[PDB]
């Protein structure tokens, strides 16, 4: 999937594109307001820190 | 009671001679026997007329004209309803039209001779419809009239007027490079002038069409898809409210006609209206908003339905059967080979066919590589990509019409080969020159459904190929090439000119012919369903169009399919009612589990 | 199975034997339909011939217009009830035996199927999957 992120200390915002089940499936089972620690997503994100906030489904 | 009926004549003035026949049609008839109308002589112009009023339904006349000059034909009343336009006394007659919307784009889908045409020009004031009467001075409010009932009232009143004026990319293709030279002088000199929009309108609409090589050249020296485009570039440019395309796909490669789609649909969002009319599914389906369909019978007539969905109305299409008219508008269904459905033979034949080595090709403006690949017997190699690749210049080295740069192909093998465009240049007759290929391939029961039968060449026999027409010149030469014996054949772009029914029955020939014959073939398409029957292997071509170009091994047809349609970026995912390719939007989780698998297509073959 | 049916069909256990009263599961007018007869059937001394899902069966409708009552007519299976075994492993049931009036050639009579509808019946009669809202 996409990933939707925001640096609400700046006011900035990107997107990000994850293929690779084994990157992605960090973020399952996982809910609104958990966070999940960065490297497990990939080396860029080492250390970061991300609170999930919500998104789109397909359709 | 019974239902009701009609009775509707439409006679062929080539096809017909009353000298040798005598006025026989009259003779014959058992109204005009008994002292009735029902056939009448024009001493004029020396024809007979036929009145649907008097008109018996017999068919006797039919039967006793010695070429085959008349066909009467009976119907529920189902056109009488609505009649829009005619002609002339048993001539084509068109019957409704298609509604325009703002803010959308409508198309139109039918084969050829339904009245597709006639209905942009009668949409775009260029012609006033008669209502299959005398109306022809102006009688534009007689036909807002006859359009009461339909979402088209509302716009015959705002034609009339002229508040509107509609702006038309002209349909025939052929026509087009004797009608303009330079527009006056050279592509670039219309861009500028009929550039209405933005000085960015200019260089944005020829980044998007691939236009930038073209500008310098003059229309007349322009290629067929390049000549299409410039077109198209008008119509963007022009300022108005409606614009109307009429087969915006033809003469064009795969890559370019999906360009040329995403750049027309950019109107709607301007809210302009925006009608067209395409060949091609693929290409109709992503401009559309709403859809029409065209059917009858070619040249007699064309009745337009109501407006109807995207997806339901090419769903429709594809079945050859609609209800409401309760017509099968196609004699037989469309189906391609599961490819589990093919004969399973080890081939080789004597082992493996020809190979050629590593060739290259350089005009010295282009410059065409082509990487070693092996050909073997009995089989079939697609050949796709874009055109200015060179994938016509790759066969014909292997036709020996051209040397290559470096590399060398000396086969021992006798070729049979059909070019691309086809420009008559042959003094002759058309079936004196196929006669002179084969006698014999001509008997063939074969050739009797696909050419013979279907457009009624007995009547093309003594017409010259200069005074002939486009498709159906198309068909004679695809079949001319399959007439002479060859341990190869080589096609380029058989699709071209040729609507639904008449590329099909191609795909049909090549398959059936290679198979038995045991020869093998290459054929170069731009159309995706026509590859997929005919071929089991695939060469792509990549690069550059009009600068450089690549060429690959043949490989198998899964694997060849995903790197093209990879390079596109568009995938069709399966429908499961019609087994149609079904298109996939750009970013989705649908799509994007697609990219992760590797699938572009589906068939009836096991996959996920 | 027969006519119109482009597919075969893998076994699936028989639910229904001559007799069964399945719901009418279109929007017809019946209201539920009586298997006398079962197509493409076998013979063997005393044993009922029985449909399963996506068998075309002969019918007579118990309840329903009178237009439609006093009448055979061809009919399809498109729920179960009695439990069957597909190849993934599985082994489901619906909730209702049910199928749709239909002919020869395998066109509903009707153009709603209510309800859903077990694959194997979609995949077998087209004119059923176009009408089926969930399948499976
Ligand atoms: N000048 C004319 N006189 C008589 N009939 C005509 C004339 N021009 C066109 N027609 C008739 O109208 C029908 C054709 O044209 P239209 O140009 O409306 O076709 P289309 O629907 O655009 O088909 P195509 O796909 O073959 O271009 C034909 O089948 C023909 O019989
Ligand atoms: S239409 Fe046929 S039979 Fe009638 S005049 Fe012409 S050639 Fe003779
Ligand atoms: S079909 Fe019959 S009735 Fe009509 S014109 Fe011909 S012969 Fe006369």
């Amino acid at each position: 999937m996409k990933l939707n992120i925001s640096y609400p200390v700046n006011g900035s915002q990107k997107t990000f594109e994850i293929d690779d089940e084994h990157r992605i499936r960090v973020f399952f089972d996982k809910r609104i307001g958990q966070e999940v620690d960065g490297e497990a997503v990939g080396d860029e994100f080492k250390g970061y820190v991300f609170k999930i906030s919500g998104g789109n489904d397909k359709q | 009671m019974s239902d009701k009926n009609s009775r509707i004549a439409i006679v062929s003035a080539d096809k017909c001679k009353p000298k040798k026949c005598r006025q026989e049609c009259k003779r014959s008839c058992p109204v005009v026997k008994t002292g009735k109308l029902c056939i009448e002589v024009t001493p004029t112009s020396k024809i007979a007329f036929i009145s649907e009023i008097l008109c018996i339904g017999c068919g006797i006349c039919v039967k006793k004209c010695p070429f085959d000059a008349i066909q009467i034909i009976n119907l529920p009343t189902n056109l009488e309803a609505h009649v829009t336009h005619r002609y002339s006394a048993n001539s084509f007659k068109l019957h409704r039209l298609p509604t325009p919307r703002p803010g959308q784009v409508l198309g139109l889908v039918g084969t050829n001779g339904i009245g597709k045409s006639t209905a942009l020009k009668i949409l775009a004031g260029k012609q006033k419809p008669n209502l299959g009467r005398f109306d022809d001075p102006p009688e534009w409010q007689e036909i807002i009239k006859y359009f009461r009932g339909s979402e088209l009232q509302n716009y015959f009143t705002k034609m009339l007027e002229d508040d509107i004026k509609a702006i038309i990319k002209p349909q025939y293709v052929d026509n087009i490079p004797r009608a303009i030279k330079g527009p006056v002088q050279k592509v670039g000199e219309l861009l500028k002038l009929r550039m209405e929009k933005s000085p960015e309108d200019v260089k944005r609409y020829i980044k998007i069409l691939q236009l930038e090589n073209v500008l310098k050249r003059d229309i007349e020296k322009l290629s067929g898809g390049e000549l299409q485009r410039f077109a198209i570039g008008m119509s963007c440019v022009q300022e108005a409210d409606v614009y109307m395309f009429d087969e915006p796909s033809s003469y064009l490669d795969v890559k370019q006609r999906l360009n040329a789609a995403q750049i027309i649909r950019s109107l709607l969002a301007p809210t302009k209206y925006v009608i067209c009319v395409e060949h091609d599914l693929s290409v109709l389906d992503y401009l559309s908003d709403f859809v029409c369909i065209i059917y009858g019978v070619p040249s007699v007539y064309g009745v337009v339905t109501l407006p109807a969905s995207v997806r339901e109305g090419i769903n429709i299409f594809l079945d050859g059967h609609i209800p409401a008219e309760n017509l099968r508008f196609r004699t037989e269904a469309l189906q391609f080979r599961i490819a589990d459905a093919t004969e399973d033979l080890q081939n080789d034949s004597a082992s493996r066919a020809f190979s050629y080595p590593s060739l290259k090709k350089t005009q010295g403006d282009f410059v065409l590589n082509v990487e070693e690949g092996e050909f073997s017997d009995s089989e079939i190699l697609v050949m796709m990509g874009e055109n200015g690749t060179g994938k016509t210049t790759l066969i014909k080295l292997l036709a020996g019409a051209l040397k290559p740069d470096e590399g060398q192909d000396i086969p021992k093998l006798n070729v049979s080969m059909k070019p691309q465009k086809i420009a008559p240049k042959f003094p002759g007759t058309v079936r004196q020159l196929f006669f002179k290929k084969i006698r014999g391939q001509f008997l063939n029961p074969q050739f009797q459904t696909d050419v013979v039968k279907p457009l009624r060449i007995d009547d093309i026999i003594d017409q010259e190929v200069q005074h002939l027409s486009g498709g159906e010149l198309q068909r004679v030469a695809i079949v001319l090439a399959l007439g002479i014996p060859a341990d190869i054949y080589l096609i380029d772009e058989p699709s071209a000119y040729l609507d639904s029914e008449q590329r099909i029955i191609c795909s049909k020939v090549i398959r059936r012919f290679i198979l038995h014959n045991k020869k093998t073939a290459f054929i170069v398409e731009h159309d995706f369903i026509m590859a997929t029957y005919l071929a089991d292997k695939v060469i792509v071509f990549e690069g550059i169009p009009s600068k450089n170009a690549h060429a690959r091994a043949p490989e198998s047809l899964l694997t060849g399919c995903n790197r093209f349609l990879k390079n596109l970026n568009v995938t069709f995912r399966r429908d499961p009612n019609s087994f149609r390719p079904r298109i996939n939007k750009l970013d989705s989780q649908m799509d994007k589990e697609q990219k992760s698998s590797g699938n572009y297509f589906f068939l009836d073959n096991t996959g996920i | 199975s027969g006519n119109g049916a482009q597919g075969t069909k893998f076994r699936i256990s028989l639910g229904l034997p001559v007799g069964a009263i399945m719901n009418c599961a279109d929007n017809s007018g019946a209201r539920n339909l009586y298997i006398i007869a079962v197509k493409g059937s076998g013979s063997r001394l005393n044993r009922l011939p029985a449909a399963s899902l996506g068998d075309m069966v002969m019918a007579t409708v118990k309840k329903g217009k009178p237009e439609l009552r006093k009448k055979v007519m061809p009919a399809i299976v498109v729920r179960q009830a009695k439990s069957w075994r597909r190849r993934d492993g599985v082994f489901l049931y619906f909730e209702d035996n049910a199928g749709v009036i239909a002919n020869p050639k395998g066109e509903m009579k009707g153009s709603a199927i209510t309800g859903p509808v077990g694959k194997e019946c979609a995949d077998l009669w087209p004119r059923v999957a176009s009408n089926s809202g969930v399948v499976v």
